DNA sequence: TAGTGGGGACCACA
DNA sequence: ATGTGGTCCCCACT
């Protein structure tokens, strides 16, 4: 039996994975190499943080 | 640029990148050719991360995430230009 | 029948 | 003791 975390959202509990599209995954792993992570979830955390002014619109 | 494998599944141009078929058939999902060499589709994010990141998908209304990292993308564009 | 998204399990580790 | 990152199979669907 798995004991990952889920995590509360909006919908239920969801599963902390994600499987990107193969052409977002190539523009994924391009910003996560430019930044120099070694954890894709490092660079979601950058995406988000970059994008919070349009986030706020939504 | 060059070569039909790492050394590996079959390496086939797209556009943007490259994609790697999958070396087998009990998987058959693609994985994709980065600057670091090969790697899965698929991620797992940090709690704090994913609360934070199904919230935009959650508020986008997306039903599929990979269309939230997408946007995310996007609308870091201005970012990531600099590096 | 070839590639998909996403569930469950597992390795190795703390 | 209860999580971790990352990935292996697998199921349903196309």
């Amino acid at each position: 039996k798995d004991r990952h975390s889920k995590v509360f959202t909006s919908k239920g509990p969801r599963d902390r994975r994600v499987r990107l599209s193969a052409h977002t995954a190539i523009q994924f792993y391009d910003v996560q190499d430019r930044l120099g992570y070694d954890r894709p979830s490092k660079a979601v955390d950058w995406l988000i943080k970059k994008a919070k002014t349009a986030i706020d619109k939504l | 640029l060059k070569g039909y494998s790492v050394g590996g599944g079959e390496i086939v141009e797209v556009q943007g990148g490259h994609i790697i078929r999958a070396t087998g058939r009990k998987d058959r999902h693609s994985k994709v050719f980065t600057s670091k060499g090969p790697r899965d589709r698929r991620v797992r994010l940090s709690a704090h991360t994913a609360i934070q990141f199904y919230d935009v998908q959650d508020r986008l209304g997306y039903d599929r995430p990979s269309k939230a990292v997408d946007w995310l993308i996007k609308k870091a564009k201005t970012a990531i230009d600099k590096l």
